[PDB]
Protein backbone atom coordinates (compact mmCIF):
# COMPACT_ATOMS: atom_id res chain seq x y z
CA UNK A 1 0.00 0.00 0.00
CA UNK A 2 2.86 2.51 -1.44
CA UNK A 3 1.11 5.87 -2.76
CA UNK A 4 3.61 7.49 -4.99
CA UNK A 5 2.89 11.94 -5.37
CA UNK A 6 5.59 14.00 -7.27
CA UNK A 7 6.93 17.65 -6.42
CA UNK A 8 8.01 20.36 -8.41
CA UNK A 9 8.17 21.03 -12.71
CA UNK A 10 7.55 23.94 -14.30
CA UNK A 11 8.82 26.41 -16.51
CA UNK A 12 12.88 26.11 -16.49
CA UNK A 13 14.89 27.59 -19.02
CA UNK A 14 17.72 26.08 -20.78
CA UNK A 15 20.40 25.53 -18.15
CA UNK A 16 18.09 25.79 -15.22
CA UNK A 17 18.21 23.58 -12.16
CA UNK A 18 14.97 21.83 -11.47
CA UNK A 19 14.69 19.69 -8.49
CA UNK A 20 11.93 17.07 -8.82
CA UNK A 21 11.01 15.46 -5.47
CA UNK A 22 9.31 12.38 -5.08
CA UNK A 23 7.56 10.68 -1.45
CA UNK A 24 5.72 7.12 -0.60
CA UNK A 25 3.51 6.62 1.98
CA UNK A 26 1.80 3.75 4.39
CA UNK A 27 4.02 0.30 3.97
CA UNK A 28 7.40 2.46 2.65
CA UNK A 29 9.53 -0.22 4.13
CA UNK A 30 8.54 -2.79 1.37
CA UNK A 31 9.72 -0.54 -1.24
CA UNK A 32 12.97 -1.26 -2.99
CA UNK A 33 13.54 0.79 -6.10
CA UNK A 34 12.46 4.13 -7.05
CA UNK A 35 12.65 6.03 -10.63
CA UNK A 36 11.95 8.47 -12.81
CA UNK A 37 9.89 8.20 -15.97
CA UNK A 38 9.48 11.00 -18.37
CA UNK A 39 6.37 10.70 -20.49
CA UNK A 40 7.36 12.44 -23.07
CA UNK A 41 4.59 13.79 -25.66
CA UNK A 42 3.69 11.60 -28.18
CA UNK A 43 6.36 8.94 -26.75
CA UNK A 44 6.27 5.95 -24.85
CA UNK A 45 7.19 6.33 -20.78
CA UNK A 46 10.51 5.42 -20.09
CA UNK A 47 12.65 5.82 -17.46
CA UNK A 48 15.43 8.30 -16.42
CA UNK A 49 17.07 7.40 -13.42
CA UNK A 50 17.13 4.26 -11.16
CA UNK A 51 17.87 4.64 -7.98
CA UNK A 52 18.14 1.92 -5.18
CA UNK A 53 16.73 3.05 -2.09
CA UNK A 54 19.23 0.60 0.64
CA UNK A 55 22.16 0.21 -1.52
CA UNK A 56 21.89 3.61 -2.75
CA UNK A 57 23.17 2.74 -6.12
CA UNK A 58 22.38 5.00 -9.33
CA UNK A 59 21.45 4.16 -12.36
CA UNK A 60 21.20 6.45 -14.95
CA UNK A 61 19.76 6.57 -18.97
CA UNK A 62 22.28 7.81 -21.64
CA UNK A 63 20.74 10.93 -22.55
CA UNK A 64 21.11 12.06 -18.75
CA UNK A 65 24.20 11.05 -18.05
CA UNK A 66 26.38 13.36 -16.34
CA UNK A 67 23.27 15.95 -15.74
CA UNK A 68 20.34 14.75 -13.84
CA UNK A 69 21.27 13.15 -10.26
CA UNK A 70 19.18 11.13 -7.98
CA UNK A 71 18.93 10.89 -4.20
CA UNK A 72 16.74 9.66 -1.55
CA UNK A 73 16.69 9.76 2.28
CA UNK A 74 16.09 6.78 4.40
CA UNK A 75 14.33 8.46 7.35
CA UNK A 76 11.56 10.51 5.13
CA UNK A 77 11.11 7.41 2.61
CA UNK A 78 11.91 10.59 -0.17
CA UNK A 79 13.27 10.96 -3.35
CA UNK A 80 13.98 13.86 -5.30
CA UNK A 81 15.84 14.13 -8.42
CA UNK A 82 18.36 16.60 -9.29
CA UNK A 83 18.47 18.35 -12.82
CA UNK A 84 21.19 20.51 -14.93
CA UNK A 85 21.58 21.80 -18.25
CA UNK A 86 18.42 20.81 -19.37
CA UNK A 87 17.48 21.19 -22.85
CA UNK A 88 14.38 21.33 -25.17
CA UNK A 89 14.11 17.83 -25.19
CA UNK A 90 13.69 17.46 -21.60
CA UNK A 91 10.15 18.82 -21.67
CA UNK A 92 7.92 15.81 -21.12
CA UNK A 93 5.87 14.37 -17.97
CA UNK A 94 7.80 12.94 -14.86
CA UNK A 95 6.65 9.98 -13.18
CA UNK A 96 8.08 8.29 -9.84
CA UNK A 97 7.60 5.05 -9.99
CA UNK A 98 8.49 2.53 -7.20
CA UNK A 99 8.01 -1.03 -6.65
CA UNK A 100 7.59 -3.64 -4.14
CA UNK A 101 10.24 -6.15 -5.03
CA UNK A 102 13.58 -6.81 -5.67
CA UNK A 103 14.29 -5.77 -9.87
CA UNK A 104 17.28 -6.60 -11.62
CA UNK A 105 19.99 -3.92 -12.10
CA UNK A 106 19.26 -4.36 -16.14
CA UNK A 107 15.11 -4.04 -15.16
CA UNK A 108 15.30 -1.00 -12.94
CA UNK A 109 14.61 0.91 -15.74
CA UNK A 110 11.73 -0.85 -16.81
CA UNK A 111 8.21 0.42 -16.43
CA UNK A 112 6.89 -2.84 -16.23
CA UNK A 113 8.54 -3.72 -13.72
CA UNK A 114 7.27 -1.19 -11.09
CA UNK A 115 4.69 -1.87 -9.37
CA UNK A 116 3.66 1.66 -8.49
CA UNK A 117 3.18 4.73 -9.92
CA UNK A 118 2.18 8.31 -9.08
CA UNK A 119 1.09 11.54 -10.64
CA UNK A 120 3.19 12.61 -13.10
CA UNK A 121 4.75 16.58 -12.63
CA UNK A 122 5.27 18.21 -15.96
CA UNK A 123 8.45 19.59 -16.61
CA UNK A 124 8.56 22.55 -19.41
CA UNK A 125 11.68 24.17 -20.63
CA UNK A 126 11.51 27.71 -22.15
CA UNK B 1 15.27 -30.14 8.04
CA UNK B 2 18.65 -29.66 7.66
CA UNK B 3 21.27 -29.13 10.33
CA UNK B 4 22.73 -25.58 10.67
CA UNK B 5 26.29 -26.86 11.04
CA UNK B 6 25.51 -29.32 8.27
CA UNK B 7 23.65 -26.54 6.10
CA UNK B 8 26.92 -24.48 6.82
CA UNK B 9 29.16 -27.67 5.80
CA UNK B 10 27.06 -27.96 3.00
CA UNK B 11 27.29 -24.17 1.64
CA UNK B 12 31.12 -24.56 2.23
CA UNK B 13 31.58 -27.46 0.28
CA UNK B 14 29.05 -25.96 -2.96
CA UNK B 15 31.69 -23.12 -3.32
CA UNK B 16 29.54 -20.44 -1.63
CA UNK B 17 32.13 -19.27 0.59
CA UNK B 18 34.19 -15.84 -0.26
CA UNK B 19 31.60 -15.36 -2.35
CA UNK B 20 30.94 -11.51 -3.30
CA UNK B 21 32.63 -10.71 -0.19
CA UNK B 22 30.49 -12.80 2.39
CA UNK B 23 31.07 -15.16 4.81
CA UNK B 24 28.74 -18.47 5.79
CA UNK B 25 27.12 -16.82 8.25
CA UNK B 26 25.65 -14.38 5.90
CA UNK B 27 24.46 -17.06 4.23
CA UNK B 28 23.30 -19.53 6.95
CA UNK B 29 21.32 -16.43 8.38
CA UNK B 30 19.28 -15.64 5.22
CA UNK B 31 18.81 -19.50 4.63
CA UNK B 32 17.27 -20.03 8.22
CA UNK B 33 15.30 -16.93 7.68
CA UNK B 34 13.99 -17.61 4.57
CA UNK B 35 12.96 -21.28 5.07
CA UNK B 36 13.62 -21.98 8.71
CA UNK B 37 16.12 -24.99 6.96
CA UNK B 38 13.65 -26.31 5.58
CA UNK B 39 14.27 -26.71 1.59
CA UNK B 40 10.54 -28.09 0.69
CA UNK B 41 8.93 -24.49 1.64
CA UNK B 42 7.15 -23.11 -0.45
CA UNK B 43 5.88 -19.73 -0.63
CA UNK B 44 3.12 -17.79 -2.43
CA UNK B 45 3.18 -13.77 -3.68
CA UNK B 46 0.68 -11.26 -3.73
CA UNK B 47 1.67 -10.44 -7.62
CA UNK B 48 1.13 -14.37 -8.12
CA UNK B 49 4.95 -15.07 -7.92
CA UNK B 50 5.91 -18.56 -6.21
CA UNK B 51 9.31 -18.85 -4.10
CA UNK B 52 10.85 -22.40 -4.28
CA UNK B 53 13.53 -23.65 -2.22
CA UNK B 54 15.54 -23.37 0.83
CA UNK B 55 16.59 -19.53 -0.07
CA UNK B 56 13.05 -18.51 -1.16
CA UNK B 57 13.76 -17.65 -4.87
CA UNK B 58 11.18 -15.35 -6.67
CA UNK B 59 9.95 -16.61 -9.54
CA UNK B 60 8.93 -13.86 -11.34
CA UNK B 61 12.60 -12.82 -12.04
CA UNK B 62 14.92 -16.10 -10.81
CA UNK B 63 13.09 -19.33 -11.86
CA UNK B 64 11.24 -20.70 -14.55
CA UNK B 65 7.65 -21.93 -13.31
CA UNK B 66 5.68 -21.00 -16.37
CA UNK B 67 2.80 -20.11 -14.19
CA UNK B 68 4.14 -16.56 -13.65
CA UNK B 69 3.67 -13.74 -16.77
CA UNK B 70 6.30 -12.15 -18.21
CA UNK B 71 9.15 -13.93 -16.12
CA UNK B 72 12.80 -13.35 -16.32
CA UNK B 73 14.06 -16.75 -15.29
CA UNK B 74 17.17 -15.22 -14.52
CA UNK B 75 18.43 -18.64 -13.04
CA UNK B 76 17.52 -20.13 -15.95
CA UNK B 77 16.38 -23.19 -14.51
CA UNK B 78 12.99 -24.61 -13.94
CA UNK B 79 11.74 -23.68 -9.94
CA UNK B 80 10.90 -27.28 -9.21
CA UNK B 81 15.19 -27.88 -9.06
CA UNK B 82 15.18 -25.25 -6.32
CA UNK B 83 12.51 -26.86 -4.84
CA UNK B 84 14.60 -29.75 -4.14
CA UNK B 85 15.57 -31.22 -1.22
CA UNK B 86 19.45 -30.71 -2.01
CA UNK B 87 20.61 -26.66 -1.93
CA UNK B 88 22.98 -27.37 -5.08
CA UNK B 89 20.49 -25.07 -7.60
CA UNK B 90 19.54 -22.87 -4.86
CA UNK B 91 23.59 -22.05 -4.31
CA UNK B 92 24.37 -21.74 -7.98
CA UNK B 93 21.74 -19.31 -8.56
CA UNK B 94 22.19 -17.67 -5.22
CA UNK B 95 25.19 -17.00 -6.42
CA UNK B 96 23.94 -15.28 -9.56
CA UNK B 97 21.76 -13.27 -7.25
CA UNK B 98 24.30 -12.07 -5.07
CA UNK B 99 26.21 -11.00 -8.54
CA UNK B 100 23.25 -8.88 -9.91
CA UNK B 101 25.05 -6.26 -7.94
CA UNK B 102 22.91 -4.71 -4.82
CA UNK B 103 24.53 -8.14 -3.30
CA UNK B 104 22.34 -9.65 -0.60
CA UNK B 105 20.60 -6.85 -0.05
CA UNK B 106 17.65 -8.54 -2.60
CA UNK B 107 17.00 -10.91 -0.37
CA UNK B 108 14.30 -8.99 2.58
CA UNK B 109 15.46 -11.42 5.65
CA UNK B 110 19.01 -10.85 4.94
CA UNK B 111 18.58 -7.00 5.04
CA UNK B 112 15.86 -7.65 7.40
CA UNK B 113 18.14 -9.29 10.31
CA UNK B 114 21.15 -10.75 8.30
CA UNK B 115 22.43 -6.98 7.87
CA UNK B 116 24.77 -5.56 10.60
CA UNK B 117 24.75 -8.26 12.28
CA UNK B 118 26.86 -10.90 14.18
CA UNK B 119 25.78 -13.49 11.28
CA UNK B 120 29.55 -15.50 11.42
CA UNK B 121 28.06 -16.36 15.28
CA UNK B 122 25.71 -18.85 12.94
CA UNK B 123 28.65 -21.25 12.15
CA UNK B 124 30.53 -20.80 15.25
CA UNK B 125 30.58 -23.76 17.31
CA UNK B 126 30.37 -26.26 13.77
CA UNK B 127 34.02 -28.02 13.78
CA UNK B 128 34.06 -26.64 10.19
Amino acid sequence: DVQLVENGGGCVKAGGSLRLSCAASGSTDSIEYMTWFRQAPGKAREGVAALYTHTGNTYYTDSVKGRFTISQDKAKNMAYLRMDSVKSEDTAIYTCGATRKAVPVRFALDQSSYDYWGQGTQVMVS
Amino acid sequence: VFGRCELAAAMKRHGLDNYRGYSLGNWVCAAKFESNFNTQATNRNTDGSTDYGILQINSRWWCNDGRTPGSRNLCNIPCSALLSSDITASVNCAKKIVSDGNGMNAWVAWRNRCKGTDVQAWIRGCRL
